C-alpha cells in the first residue's frame, strides 16, 4: 500500500491498475523478498506487473500503440504447447481471462511472443483451474 | 583546387563480358517483382562501406573484401526481408581521395565464386580482373559487380557462393609533407543496383534477418547497470596504465548473442 | 416493363479517387511499390476481434483507419518513404456456425466526421457492407482516400478515412449452444490500383507501424521491478486486490 | 463511377513459371506423360490430415512439397525417369458440419524460406487461400515450380514449393456438440498443364516414393523380436511403463 | 544529396525545393517544410603552423528561384515572427537591479564565484517567459 510520500499530505502518483473486461484477472509476476519475522515462516511474495527487462526494453525502443491492447501468446520452448493468451493492455499490464476462484500459477519457462492489436472488448480464451 | 593529383581512375577495360541479371530467373517465379524506379538512381553508402589505410599498414592487408548480394545498399537491405531471392548485378563506386601528399596504390579485384577464402596473398590478386587505383584520385571510381552465378537465382541467406570484390593495399602508404605527421586516406564506398537487379519471391517481412544491422539501447551510460557488480555506472573512461588485456568474465558477450 | 430482382443486396459503389495525380506536382518523387503487393490478402496487424454474446448492439466492434500499418508489407516499405498516398481494399472474414444469428455493418466513416460515438441508425447512412456471422466467404470494401491535403505522411497525427464496424444485430444463438461462444473475426488489407508512396529516405529509425517486439528472456531470467531479486514465478488471482495502485514497475508501451 | 462487389475473395492469381522451356537444351529427354493423367484429381499419399478441437490456432496441420509423390500416378511412372520438372494443382476436401466454426489457410511457401516455425499472422503474407470448415465443395490451388535450378532430380533432397496449412483461426462447435469431433480432411494433386519427366531409365530398383507395404502375415504366425517364441497376442494398457526403453526389436521403417 | 569536395573552385549550387502537402503556405505560422542538412562525410586531413588551426569556413547564401510568390496583400503587421531580437538603447549604469532594488554599479566577469548559481529574481526567457 502507498507509503507516506509527503509527511502527512497528498501527492502526484500513478493511476490504480485497470478497468478490466467482465471476467479478466490480473497477471501477476512474483518474487520472494528478504523478511525479518518473529512469528510466520512463509516467503512474503511480492507482486508486480511487468519485470525489468520488459520497463527496459521500454523507454529504450519507443513503439507506438495504434490499439488499446497487446494480445500476447505465451508459450513454452519446448513442445510448443500454449499456455494461455492474455492482453497487454496499452498501460503496461496484462489482463488474463480467469474465471476460477483460488490461485492458479503457470511455469516460468515460456516466451511471451506478440500476435496482434486488439481492441478493448476483445475476449480471451479462458484458462482452466 | 589543383590538379597535382591523379584525374581519374577510369575503370580500365576490365575482362569481363555482361552477366545476365533477372531476365533468366524470370520463367522460373512465379511473380512479376518490380523495385522502385528511385533506388537505381543515387549512390548510397554501403553497410560495410568505411575503412582507411594508415600508413602501419602493410602491402597486401586486405582494406575491404565484400560478397555481391543485398547487404551492399542500406535500400536493398531493407527490402529483402521481403522477398527470398535476388539476381543481378551492382555498380559500386569507391571513394579514395587523399590529401595531393600521399602516395600508394590500392587494387580491387574480383574474385569469383568458390574461390577459397583466406589468404589471398599479393601475388595472387592481380590474376584476377582487376583495377589499380591511386589513393589520390579525385572522381569516384566506378567498378563492376557481376552476377557470375552457377544457378538462377540466390537465396536471400548468405550461404550462397557469390563474386566478391576484393581491394588489397598494394603498396604501402607514405607523405612527402614536411612536417611531423601522415595523414590517413579514409575511402568509402556507394553502391547501387545495376540495370538488371531485381527481388524474386515475396514474403512475409521478418526483421531477424542475416542483414539489419547491430542496434543499440537509446539509455544514457550512467542510467545503465554494472554487469560486475550491482550497481549503477558513475563514468566511462580510458586508462593506458592498467592491465591492457584483462581476463574477465561477466559482462562479457559475443556480439552474435553467445 | 421491368424485373426487378428481389436478390442483389450488395456492391458498395464508388467515384474513384484520384492518387499520384493530385499528389505529383507537388511531392518531389512519386515511388512506385512492387506491382505484386496490390495481388494478395495480407492480414491486417489489427486484423483481430472477437463478437462474443455479451455484447449490445452498437458496439463497435473495430475502428481501423487507411493508412500503410494496415498491410504487413506496406508498413515495411514506410520506412524508406516520407509519406503515402492512394486507396486501398479490405476484406473481412466472420468465423461462426450455423447456429449464431447476427449482422455487423461495416461502414466507411469519412475524415473529419465528429468522433463521438456513433449510433446503430446512423452508421447505415455511410457506404456500409451488411453482413452476418454465418457467412462462409470473406466480404470486401473499398477504402479510398478521401482527404483534403495532396497527400499523407507517415506520421500518422492526420485524419483518413476510417473502416467503424457496428454489432447491427445482437448476436443470439439460433440453438440454446454455449453463452460462451465467441466468434472471431479477421481483417485483411491490401492495396488498391491507386497506391503509392512519395519520397525516399533512408530506413528512418526504429519506426512507427513497428510492430513491438517482446525480448526472448524466460521469466525466470528476468528481475522484478519492485524488488532487487529473480521473478520466482506467475500467477493469476481473483481473491488479491483486482486494482492495485502500485508505483513502480509501470510503465506504457510507448515509453514513457 | 464503379461497383466494387462485396463478395469476390478468392482466386490465388499466378505468373506462369517455365516447365520444359528452361529444362529441354539441358536435359537428355524430355518425357511426356498421359495427357489423361491431367484430367483427374486423385489422392495424394500424405493426403490424410485430422482438425480436431484440441488444436490451437498456429497449428500446422500438413506440409507437403511439389513433387512426384504427390500423385499415385506420378509416384508410379517417376521410377522409369530420372528427374522431373513442372507445376501442380492440389485441392482439398474438409468433411465438416454446420456446427463446426474455424477457418484454415492453405499458403505457397516458396522454397529456401527459412524452415523454422511459421506464426499466424506470416502465413497470409504468402499466396495463400482461405477457407472454413464448412464448405460443402472441395477448395484448389495452383502448387507451382519456382526454383534455382532447370530441373529437379526424383531423389527429394532438393527444396521445392511447399504447400503449409494453419489452424487459422480455433475450431469451435457453434453448438456445445461434442469436443471429441474431429474434422477429417483429405488432398488430392494432378498435374498442370506444365508437368512432366526428364531421362528414361529402368525402372530403377525398389524405389523412393515407394508406399509402405506390410506382409501378409498373420500375428499370430509372426515371431516375437525379444524372445525365441511365436507372437502370443496383441493389447494396449495405460498403466504399464508408458514409455519403456527396449533394446531388441526395434527398427526404423528406412530399415536403420 | 550532393557530395562536394572540401578543395572545390566555384560554389556549389543546388535547388532547394517546396514539397508540400497543401498549395500554399502561410507566412505567419512555421510550418514543415524542405531542410536542407550538411554534413561531414569524410575528415579533414591538411597541415596546420602553430595557430590559427587552419579551419576550412563555408557559408550559404540563397536566393529565391524563378518562381516565388507571395499570396494575399494584408496590411503590414509589426509583431512578426522573423523579426530579430532588439536590444534596448540604455547603458548599463542607467539602469535599475533585478535582485536588490538600487542602481546598477559595475558589470564584470569573475572566474571566482560560484560558476553556476541559481538565482530566483532577474531570470527571464528571451522568448519573453
Ligand atoms: C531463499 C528463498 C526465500 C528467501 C527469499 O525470498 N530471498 C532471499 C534472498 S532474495 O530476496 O531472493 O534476493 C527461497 C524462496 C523461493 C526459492 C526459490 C524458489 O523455491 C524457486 C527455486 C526452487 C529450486 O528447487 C531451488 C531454487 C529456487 C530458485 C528457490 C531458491 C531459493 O531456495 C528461493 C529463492
Amino acid at each position: 500500500t502507498i507509503p507516506e510520500y509527503n509527511d502527512g499530505l497528498l501527492v502526484p502518483l500513478a493511476p490504480p491498475i485497470g478497468p478490466f473486461l467482465p471476467g479478466e484477472v490480473l497477471l501477476r509476476f512474483r518474487t520472494y523478498m528478504r523478511q525479518i519475522d518473529t512469528a510466520d515462516a512463509a516467503a512474503e511474495a511480492i507482486d508486480c506487473a511487468l519485470p525489468q527487462e520488459f520497463v527496459s526494453w521500454f523507454a529504450s525502443n519507443a513503439f507506438t500503440v495504434q490499439s488499446e491492447a497487446l494480445l500476447l501468446r505465451y508459450r513454452n520452448t519446448l513442445t510448443g504447447q500454449l499456455l494461455f493468451e492474455c492482453k497487454l493492455y496499452n498501460e503496461g499490464y496484462i489482463a488474463l481471462s480467469y474465471s476460477g476462484s483460488g490461485p492458479l500459477t503457470f511455469p516460468t519457462d515460456g516466451i511471451f511472443e506478440v500476435v496482434s492489436w486488439v481492441p478493448r472488448l476483445y475476449q480471451l480464451a479462458s484458462v482452466g483451474s | 583546387s589543383g590538379q597535382d593529383l591523379v584525374p581519374a581512375a577510369v575503370e580500365q577495360a576490365v575482362p569481363i563480358q555482361p552477366v545476365a541479371g533477372a531476365a533468366l530467373a524470370a520463367p522460373a517465379a512465379g511473380q512479376i517483382n518490380q523495385i522502385d524506379p528511385w533506388i537505381f538512381q543515387n549512390f548510397v553508402q554501403c553497410p560495410l562501406g568505411e575503412f582507411s589505410i594508415s600508413p602501419r599498414n602493410t602491402p597486401g592487408e586486405i582494406l575491404f573484401d565484400l560478397a555481391l548480394g543485398p547487404g551492399l545498399n542500406p535500400y536493398l537491405a531493407h527490402l529483402s526481408a521481403m522477398y527470398t531471392g535476388w539476381v543481378g548485378n551492382m555498380e559500386v563506386q569507391l571513394v579514395l581521395a587523399g590529401n595531393a601528399f600521399t602516395a600508394g596504390k590500392v587494387v580491387v579485384a574480383l574474385v569469383p565464386p568458390y574461390f577459397p577464402k583466406g589468404s589471398l596473398t599479393t601475388a595472387q590478386i592481380t590474376c584476377f580482373p582487376h583495377v589499380m587505383c591511386d589513393v589520390r584520385t579525385l572522381e569516384p571510381i566506378q567498378l563492376p559487380l557481376l552476377d557470375v552465378r552457377r544457378v538462377l537465382w540466390h537465396a536471400t541467406q548468405d550461404q550462397e557462393e557469390s563474386m566478391r570484390l576484393v581491394c588489397m593495399l598494394y603498396t604501402p602508404l607514405r607523405t612527402n609533407s614536411p612536417g611531423d605527421e601522415s595523414f590517413v586516406v579514409s575511402g568509402r564506398l556507394l553502391s547501387k543496383p545495376a540495370a538488371d537487379f531485381n527481388f524474386v519471391y515475396l514474403t512475409p517481412p521478418i526483421e531477424r534477418t542475416i542483414y539489419r544491422m547491430v542496434d543499440l539501447p537509446v539509455i544514457q551510460p550512467r542510467l545503465c547497470t554494472h554487469a560486475r557488480w550491482p550497481a549503477p555506472v558513475y563514468g566511462l573512461l580510458v586508462d593506458p596504465s592498467l592491465p591492457s588485456n584483462p581476463q574477465w568474465q561477466n559482462g562479457r558477450v559475443h556480439v552474435d548473442g553467445t
